[PDB]
RNA sequence: AAAGGAAUUGACGGAAGGGCACCACCAGGAGUGGAGCCUGCGGCUUAAUUUGACUCAACACGGGAAACCUCACCCGGCCCGGACACGGACAGGAUUGACAGAUUGAUAGCUCUUUCUCGAUUCCGUGGGUGGUGGUGCAUGGCCGUUCUUAGUUGGUGGAGCGAUUUGUCUGGUUAAUUCCGAUAACGAACGAGACUCUGGCAUGCUAACUAGUUACGCGACCGGUCGGCGUAACUUCUUAGAGGGACAAGUGGCGUUCAGCCACCCGAGAUUGAGCAAUAACAGGUCUGUGAUGCCCUUAGAUGUCCGGGGCUGCACGCGCGCUACACUGACUGGCUCAGCGUGUGCCUACCCUACGCCGGCAGGCGCGGGUAACCCGUUGAACCCCAUUCGUGAUGGGGAUCGGGGAUUGCAAUUAUUCCCCAUGAACGAGGAAUUCCCAGUAAGUGCGGGUCAUAAGCUUGCGUUGAUUAAGUCCCUGCCCUUUGUACA
């Protein structure tokens, strides 16, 4: 019972890595449940945009978004090694727990 | 231990001071940007640089004199860090690279018009649509005022701004 | 001065306490999820941390 | 400034010992994050690094309230005749 | 007026008054981080060493 | 050394004619202006009441709700953090620290009395510097507001002109829009608009899942039904969120130079969802108080650096503005009942956190075991208004809860000029506000609460979320601004 974890703020990193790793799990045809999606948490921070505090009070509104998916698999523990060196791609972080 | 949302601003603001000080050093290395990778044997940071030359130093001394600074400031540990050079292939397409090079001319010194016209014939010449370059300031005389240098098309609304346009 | 009551003042639970990670101000901090920046700084960089606006 | 030798010479052996320098700009830390074990203070090592500037002995940078010290070779040979060396051994940016 | 600055006072070889000539001429700090040479100033209520700041009687 | 003639572009008018917009009126609603109160600004006082801003484009604005820090500002004191070089000094010691006692507001070797520690980093004058939230946003950048989110702006080849320049960009129709149709010495285009990104509305069709649920079961509890009550096997309706699909004025009737389109109506989740983005180019617009962005001037050791302490920004014969609370019977007060949703949660620097449940109090709280770095625990977020019964009976009354007394707790180094809270007491104008005026067109105004910010304590402000949810308009240039065309100039 092996849980692989990403992370990510963009979908399409995460979605082409989760295809990947499924894909690597099926062609070897492990258990494997799919992938969880859970709710993103938006970051958001709405500032000012004037530096002096002059003018007509328009403000500002930035946020971030963070993607936050799993795959859950029953496996020999370091059998588990093996996919998770293929995805090593910017943005998306792997974390593992058992 | 710590939530995921404080992880990732505090990454974020690493790679804000990370480029913040690789601007405030490397002015004369041709740096545009850096490229962070992490694998837990090293964590890799890529320099993206044109002239690799002046990254180095005397035989790669100030490539391991950053190694050791990014290891000592941000609390790295021992043999976690390497640093490389990329090259960029075109200097002309980065604007932050000829915002440089343009800033080292007017800074050695120069007419204004025939280094703003360098640099929007370099541009034109190097394959892209269009250009704009601004210097405003104290230009001539002692009141200062708007000088404008375009060349070709330029988009300025909407969502294609954002991977269309290169801005520093 | 005199090490016993030269920066005695306690430097807990202060808006001296706390400041700009970026420009040493003190003024209109951004304190969430540890930036600690004032707001001029949030600014400049971000699109550099990552905050977007959409 | 007036400080001990101590300190000084422990200052002066840490950017001996990795080559480069960054402070906290902290006037009122009372410990160095590397030298709280040798008792050193952080006004001590940023006035020896001003100190060392005045003269010309060390290359600056300031960003995000760090110093940054970069030592020039003038430092090199002043470094192996204030702290006294054998002369085959070098600083870890040339090893 | 003014505030006046402190200028370091100026006995004039007191090195022999630390002895007699064999026997001391002052009495001995006890002490951990002092000692082995170590003594303390009499004055005419109280007996002084510098660094543990000990005052006798 | 120009005065003048003719002609082009622009600015301006106390000229003529069109056009747009709820930052305009009309249809109208909640209000504001009169009233107590929080808060900003003008004055007035102070030792100081720091400061920038004065028509939108100042006045709940500096994310500025300051008890110390903040903190500039006042009264008194410590401090080099005056970095380097020249010279004076100097191991017969350059000089750092220091007990008792006078001093002080101080357990400041601050200094003076007094006389030990330390041992070339250090002290004396020069030069040069450093530090400034000190000036001048009228020397400046960066960034932001505004003209203006109105719909404007410009090349290439061609025509017109010796030429500056003009047509292209317009009489008209149409558009939310220089959006298009059409006319046509113009033809084809570029920026802005639109397109685009994000969000809202649809899916029994896909992918689906103990940190999400449905339901067929198995058992327990209660008189077939109820169970958020305890655990299992199939599904993806409800939750989450991706990949594509979908709405296009497409179908019909009418109007329409039969062309742009406009109006009406079915099928449909949907027949103008909302925000971001934002051109040519300019203002002596604001910001040197965000900056280790700054140019120069200033001060630079009886400091405008820098620290510690009391004080200040909070003062009030007085104005102006943002707001809150009400002037009650659709109400007030007491009990019952039942429903959300955006999100926050243990921290390099650094002490600062969301709180279940049990015990003790009428409250703020006290005390302990727990859970949580989050779809897991707070949390089915048992929110307020609304609903259903009791009482009250038009009275300045049981509305109004301003001002004012004693007490308890929390935070913190410290609450006086009451920070906050609760107990009891006290009952001021105010009975629906005059000339002027502010805001607004569908989940809209408005009523009502809950999160985020600032925060050791925390919201009469701001930023969002939802909930209950309408009257009135489907247009005009009368008013107020603004753009455009023709026109006048001795204005640039
Ligand atoms: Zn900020
Ligand atoms: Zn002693």
């Amino acid at each position: 019972r092996i849980r692989i974890t990403l992370t990510s703020r963009n979908v399409k990193s995460l979605e082409k890595v989760c295809a990947d790793l499924i894909r690597g799990a099926k062609e070897k045809n492990l258990k494997v449940k799919g992938p969880v999606r859970m709710p993103t948490k938006t970051l958001r921070i709405t500032t000012r945009k004037t530096p002096c505090g002059e003018g007509s009070k328009t403000w500002d509104r930035f946020q971030m978004r963070i993607h936050k998916r799993l795959i859950d698999l029953h496996s020999p523990s370091e059998i588990v090694k093996q996919i998770t060196s293929i995805s090593i791609e910017p943005g998306v972080e792997v974390e593992v727990t058992i | 231990q710590i939530s995921k949302k404080r992880k990732f601003v505090a990454d974020g603001i690493f790679k804000a001071e990370l480029n913040e000080f690789l601007t405030r050093e490397l002015a004369e290395d041709g740096y545009s940007g850096v490229e962070v990778r992490v694998t837990p044997t090293r964590t890799e940071i890529i320099i993206l640089a044109t002239r690799t030359q002046n990254v180095l130093g005397e035989k790669g001394r100030r490539i391991r004199e950053l190694t050791a600074v990014v290891q000592k400031r941000f609390g790295f540990p021992e043999g976690s860090v390497e640093l490389y050079a990329e090259k960029v292939a075109t200097r002309g397409l980065c604007a932050i690279a000829q915002a440089e090079s343009l800033r080292y001319k007017l800074l050695g010194g120069l007419a204004v018009r025939r280094a703003c016209y360098g640099v929007l014939r370099f541009i034109m010449e190097s394959g892209a649509k269009g250009c704009e370059v601004v210097v405003s300031g104290k230009l001539r005389g002692q009141r200062a005022k708007s000088m404008k240098f375009v060349d070709g098309l330029m988009i300025h609304s909407g969502d294609p701004v954002n991977y269309y346009v290169d801005t520093a | 001065g005199h090490q016993q009551l030269y920066w005695s003042h306690p430097r807990k639970f202060g808006q001296g306490s706390r400041s700009c990670r970026v420009c040493s101000n003190r003024h209109g901090l951004i304190r969430k999820y540890g930036l600690n920046m004032c707001r001029q700084c949030f600014r400049q960089y971000a699109k550099d941390i990552g905050f977007i606006k959409l | 400034m007036l400080m001990p030798k101590k300190n000084r010479i422990a200052i002066y052996e840490l950017l001996f010992k990795e080559g480069v320098m960054v402070a906290k700009k902290d006037v009122h830390m009372p410990k160095h994050p590397e030298l709280a074990d040798k008792n050193v203070p952080n006004l001590h090592v940023m006035k020896a690094m001003q100190s060392l500037k005045s003269r010309g002995y060390v290359k600056e940078q300031f960003a995000w309230r760090h110093f940054y010290w970069y030592l020039t070779n003038e430092g090199i040979q002043y470094l192996r005749d204030y702290l006294h060396l054998p002369p085959e051994i070098v600083p870890a940016t040339l090893r | 007026p003014k505030k006046n600055k402190h200028k370091r006072k100026k006995v004039k070889l007191a090195v022999l008054k630390y002895y007699k000539v064999i026997s001391r001429l002052r009495r001995e700090c006890p002490s951990d981080e002092c000692g082995a040479g170590v003594f303390m100033a009499s004055h005419f209520d109280r007996h002084y060493c510098g660094k543990c700041c000990l005052t006798y009687c």
